[PDB]
């Protein structure tokens, strides 16, 4: 959209805040050694498993957030569409399905 | 002692051009529900305002009538017209006092006449009523001559016989 | 001559060649080969520092040379001279060093390296041979004569007299080994050698006496360099540094590589401590971490490594040293005998004494000749033909001998006399007097 | 898609004086330009009764726009309409005016 | 003299009705005229039940003015004002030399249902008369 | 998206309300200190019957719309409207309050 | 949506609850060794397949929570399509689907 | 000398590789390579606690060395000195003594280390000799020869005749060795050897002997340090530490990891607990845990194993040690025969013997030399050729021995003659009389 718009969208509003978010699961969890998902310079980043899930909802989470851009009173759901019984379903969610 | 009440209205509050008979014999129609004088206020929004209950007259002719033609000829111009009426009550050509009144043209049906003389009726009736108005100026003119007018000059000359 | 000349020539020749030799005898390099290397950013291949390197050295080098030089020899039934004077000495000797200072000088001369080698006069003026590392040093003529090389000076720094490093150099001169003082530049007249001390390498009996050649020729000795001593060695060194990266690839692949693909767990600085306390491996997460898990093809590899030693195998070394299907071979001579390690040494061992063995022995003819009396060759004068030997007649011999000698038929003693362990018949005789008084 | 920017329309404010008195000369001043998207109400143009949409007012919606809604004129394009609501944010990431509502609605003396 | 001041004064009327900033916007109109259906409080400004009538005459000297409101619009607005106005005017009856006027007739009649069930909506009725017909 | 917003800058907004008699009184109504949101009936839009709604006042949500609603008189953006209500939250993780009811009734007298 | 929106959502608004709730399972079940899945600092922990579940419940339960952001009392219901037959199908649940 | 220079050259020179050799002897450290290293968060390399290290000793290295000494010396026939003096004693001896001394000198410097080995005087006086660990000294020259070093001073700390930890010193002189208490520094006098006590570490007889060269030379020997008795040890010393992690991670494969993806269970506190009671796996959560379960891989690792074995078994020892085909060879002499285990020692115990024999014997002349006497070869004197020896041939020789015995027609007292058993005939004759006074 505008860029405005794309200022309006929280998570494009706060790339510290979505930024931010993600690492305080990866950043422990995924090793870790930790592998270290980081530059000397301690640039973030962020896990693909993590980024997948994040992305794809944080995507979804704006439009569902609204407002522009959000349901209307009656409206269709944009929520059905977009949260991933898919997505979840993507990485099975069980995964390699079968241990 | 000269009894004569003449016809006269050119246009104008009671005309205030003579003509001569048929004579009105007598009668006021009305005045009661307003009536509408010429009513002096200030600072009013007078009222009732233009509009008349209605006008009666009563005619007697004589054989011999002029104007008669006239009249038509004062009809094809065509104007609203405003009679005098004049009463008895030791009215003297020059003393008599005559209430302008209203006038219509519209209803004169026929004349009837005994071998004698003809007699017609005409009664004058204002079309109304307008709620709201304003003639303005018309009535209230009338009204104010009326109190007094310029009586009957040409009627002074007769009584000859 | 110069100091900067001397000095300029130094530089220029490259140490590597005998430098290599000199640290492959101490031991072939396994770090370098040994370490994996990374690729950084740049992509410049940086050795990791885990990577610990090891080598060994071989023993089977030092056996075969020790051996070599004592069958080779077979020790000569006699030796002479064709100089009365010489021939004094030889008599009284026999060799008795001079048989093994040939052999030395030759042998190390084939020895590895060396590659340039200088004599250095002992103290005690007897000849004594040290060998040091290549400067290496660049041939150059000192006298007129560009052909020849009166030898190439060479410098090493040892640390330390003073304990702090210093470049130490030593000039080689022809009369004698020299050494200097780097921080002096000279130490003694540098000019004189001399004129004594210090001593001559070598005198002549009651006088001074010079080569006539002034150490160093450079040995090619071959294109290779592959000779002698190297012969083994070059080989060996590489059989070294593939046996023991074999060896280090068995420790490393057993160790351990559990590598996860997942699940955190704690950042690592908690991780390391709580894992190191826990001891313990758990998979957060989904459960299990298959992460390949190292490699399914680690299998493979060992396929591949079978197929690397088999071709490793056809050039291999690893000498069969299988026992001889031949019988007889009595278990005492058959240690020493089978290779033991004979065969190998001894064929290069011939090639010390030859060729050059003729040579040798015209060079003690020049020797004679140094003494002046009239030259004969020494094969000439007894005559004597070498190798007669015969050593290894003696082998075979010896059980003839032995039923010759029971038998009596014959020589008995003549069959001694071929060596001859004596002449005389006496010793034959003794047993025949004893018979005769028998009994 | 917008990327920053104006609709763009321009707006402007449309009294015709700014006093007691109504009527009489008009001046015309420029509130500030805006940008909106608007469909008017318009009937939903379903027209499943299809009789609305009447209202007098016409609805605009703008997204943060306090000037554009009613007690100023609204300009398309310097095109003057006037409109009549109240503003709401009824959506969107940033809040966007809308128009509530009508008036001389149906039923009439 | 009054004359046609006392039109002029019609449009001092129309004059205040401009003057009210409330008047550019409904104008008055909504909820009267269409927009009677939209929601409460709708007030509505028309005669009562009236048709034209009578054919050749002024429908009347007087002009009247029938409110039927919900929500009340305002009677107030203009109730308050006539009545604070009228009320200093009145406590003298209305004469003039010579003539008599009176305000006729006074009718009252209020009605209300409420489908929706909001209070009763009030329906005034003003009547005013300028100048005898 | 919309996130905290700024926008809560307070105009009292005037009303006359209740002029029982001559004697007036006036009131500055603006319960809005939030800016609030006005999601406007406005017919469904579906407008199956389509006959409403033209409601009096303007149905909002907002959040905190409880305060927002009737009783006082609420500018948006300097827009001004009146609605009437009984405000609830209907829901939202913050609570939202919208007007409740339409003035005047369907029906009129 | 709104940062204030963000509070408002229960989870976010608090992490103390939406943290504790889930290593109350977590924490006896997983080997456990544990396998800490803390720090020695005690940061948490979530598991790969809790927190796969949990977050997606999570995420779903507040949308069906609302309010604003709940659904209407006529309207489409956001729970059907958020609640997971398919991210119950991931993890199968039945999983690796046969023993 | 002052003690500082003496000190200072202690320290610089390294231990390590004298070390490396004396650790080596008693085993090689397995426990560098046997323990596993896991990588912190900092993935510096730490060793984990738990691996425990075991490390054995070679048998078969112990074995060797003994067999050898006995075999390579034959025992010499008999021994002389030109010198009369010398040989009054040497007949008498004959060695006794002095042949196992040279023996033991040549033997013990071949053995493993020193690296630098210096005698010390017995209280008797008898030399002694026993080796100490490798400061390692720094070699130097005391005496003003820079060349010669006269003895490179080391000094090793022993907890403790206090039982309070100590470092020790001891200055080592040609004289005699010197042990010199830290604390004090210096005990004795330090300038004074002396003069007596100490008394000399060798003697002359009816005088104070010095050797002339004062212990110790630093010994390379080679480059690789490989021999002598390191030849064995250093291929062993690896060959023992393959085979020990090999063991281990037998019984490390063998003794069991679960590992459960899943499921808990209880707080591992709890878990712990109930788990010990219970000594029961059960499978929490979905049932089962494949969990890989360790590996597939595992069995794969076991390819790799051979691989890496028989990579291993190239270069491999595990020498064949199979029976001769050769046929004879009666059994009790097989045994002793086969190997066994003289082959591999008795090469090098002829590189004990020579090269260096002739040095010895010049030696011995020297110290004929030293005697004054005038100075013969020892070869020269008898003359003696060594080896005959043949102790070789008595084995073939014996056969035939047997054979000439019987038949009597030869010698049959000659061939015993031969080592000789003794010269006299008698014995023959004995039998020859019992024959003829038969019957």
């Amino acid at each position: 959209q505008r860029v405005k718009r794309l200022l309006s969208i929280t998570n494009d509003k706060h790339d510290e805040y979505l930024t931010e978010m993600v690492p305080l699961l990866v950043e422990f969890a995924k090793d870790e050694c930790h592998n270290p998902f980081i530059d000397k310079d301690g640039n973030e980043s962020i896990p693909s498993g993590v980024l997948i899930f994040v992305a794809k909802a944080a995507q979804f989470y704006m439009t569902n957030a609204g407002l522009t851009g959000r349901s209307m009173d009656t409206v269709s759901y944009n929520f059905a569409t977009e949260i991933p019984s898919t997505i979840l379903k993507k990485l099975n969610p069980y995964r390699k399905m079968a241990r | 002692q000269d009894v004569k009440y003449l016809f006269q209205s050119i246009d104008a509050a009671t005309g205030s051009a003579p003509l001569f008979p048929a004579y009105q014999t007598d009668g006021s129609v009305s005045g009661e529900r307003e009536l509408f004088d010429e009513q002096t206020k200030n600072g009013r929004i007078l009222g009732p305002g233009s509009v008349a209950d209605s006008g009666e007259v009563t005619y007697y002719g004589k054989r011999g009538d002029a104007g008669q033609k006239a009249i038509e000829d004062a009809y094809q111009n065509g104007k609203q017209i405003k009679f005098w009426r004049v009463d008895t009550v030791k009215n003297e050509n020059d003393k008599y006092d005559a209430q302008f009144g209203f006038a219509y043209i519209e209803s004169r049906e026929y004349s009837d006449g005994v071998e004698g003389a003809v007699e017609i009726s005409i009664s004058l009736q204002v079309i109304g009523e307008l709620k709201n108005g304003e003639i303005d100026t018309l009535p209230e003119e009338i009204v104010n001559v009326s109190k007094g007018g310029y009586d009957f000059q040409q009627p002074g000359q007769t009584t000859g016989e | 001559p110069d100091t900067t000349m001397i000095q300029k020539l130094i530089d220029e020749h490259n140490p590597e060649p005998l430098l290599k030799g000199v640290r492959y005898y101490m031991c072939e390099n396994d770090i370098e080969k040994k370490r994996r290397t990374y690729y950084d950013a740049a992509g410049q291949q940086l050795v990791d520092d885990t990577k610990t390197n090891n080598r060994t050295s071989h023993a089977w080098h030092k056996l075969f040379v020790d051996q070599k030089t004592q069958y080779l020899v077979g020790e000569p039934v006699t030796f002479t001279s064709d100089n009365k004077t010489l021939l004094e000495y030889v008599n009284e000797l026999a060799d008795d060093d001079f048989d093994d200072i040939l052999n030395e000088t030759v042998k190390n001369m084939s020895n590895k390296g060396i590659e340039y080698w200088h004599p250095f006069v002992d103290e005690e003026g007897e000849f004594d041979y040290v060998i040091f590392p290549a400067e290496e040093m660049i041939v150059v003529y000192k006298d007129n004569t560009r052909r020849d090389i009166l030898f190439a000076l060479r410098y090493y720094s040892y640390k330390g007299i003073m304990g702090e490093e210093t470049q130490k150099a030593e000039l080689y001169t022809d009369t004698h080994v020299y050494y200097y003082e780097k921080i002096d530049g000279v130490y003694q007249m540098d000019y004189s050698y001399g004129e004594n001390n210090p001593r001559p390498h070598m005198t002549k009996g009651g006088q001074a006496i010079g080569w006539g050649r002034v150490p160093i020729i450079p040995f090619k000795n071959n294109e290779e360099m592959v000779s002698d001593l190297k012969f083994y060695k070059d080989l060996i060194d590489n059989y070294d540094s593939i046996t023991s990266s074999t060896m280090d690839s068995f420790s490393d692949f057993q160790q351990i590589v559990y590598v996860l693909k997942n699940y955190d767990g704690e950042n690592p600085k908690e991780f390391t401590a709580n894992l190191r306390y826990h001891s313990v491996i758990k998979v957060s997460g989904d459960g299990g971490v298959d992460t390949l898990r190292a490699e399914i093809p680690v299998d493979s590899a060992a396929k591949e490594l079978e197929r690397i030693q088999d071709e490793l195998y056809k050039s291999a070394q690893a000498v069969d040293n299988s026992p001889e299907t031949i019988g007889g071979g009595a278990t005492g001579p058959a240690l020493e005998k089978l290779y033991a390690l004979l065969d190998l040494k001894a064929n290069m061992a011939e090639r010390k004494i030859r060729a050059g063995l003729r040579l040798f022995f015209w060079f003690f003819a020049e020797y004679l000749r140094n003494t002046g009396k009239g030259d004969f060759n020494p094969d000439k004068e007894l005559t004597m033909t070498f190798t007669r030997t015969r050593i290894q007649n003696d082998s075979e011999i010896v059980q003839s001998l032995v039923q010759g000698v029971t038998g009596g038929i014959m020589s008995k003693e003549t069959a001694v006399a071929r060596n001859p362990f004596v002449q005389d018949p006496e010793e034959e005789l003794a047993r025949i007097e004893e018979e005769m008084n028998q009994y | 898609m917008y990327e920053e920017f104006r609709d763009v329309i321009t707006f402007q404010s449309y009294v015709e004086q700014s006093n007691g008195e109504g009527g009489k000369t008009y001046k015309w001043v420029d509130e500030f330009t805006a940008a909106a998207h608007v469909q008017p109400i318009s009937q939903e143009e379903y027209y499943k009764a299809q009789q609305l949409q009447t209202p007098i007012g016409y609805n605009i919606y703008t997204p943060y726009d306090d000037r554009i809604d009613k007690k100023m004129r609204v300009i398309y394009r310097g095109k003057i309409v006037t409109f009549i609501g109240d503003p709401v944010d009824l959506s969107g990431l940033q809040e966007i005016t809308r128009i509530k509502g009508k008036e001389d609605g149906a039923y009439v003396g | 003299t009054w004359k046609l001041a006392s039109r002029a004064l019609q449009k001092a009327t129309v004059e205040n009705l401009e003057s009210y900033q409330p008047l550019m916007e409904m104008v008055n109109q909504v909820t009267e005229s269409p927009g009677k259906d939209d929601p409460y409080p709708y007030v509505v400004i028309g005669d009562q039940s009236s048709t034209p009538f009578e054919t050749k005459s002024s429908f009347g000297e007087n002009i009247t003015m029938d409110f039927h409101v919900w929500g009340g619009t305002t009677r107030a607005e203009a109730q308050d004002i006539s009545s604070r106005v009228l009320e200093a005017l009145t406590y003298k009856p209305l004469m003039f030399e010579g003539f008599t006027f009176v305000a006729k007739k006074l009718v009252l009649a209020q009605v209300i249902t409420d489908t929706d069930g909001v209070t009763k909506h009030g329906i005034i009725k003003v009547r005013f008369t300028i100048n005898n017909n």
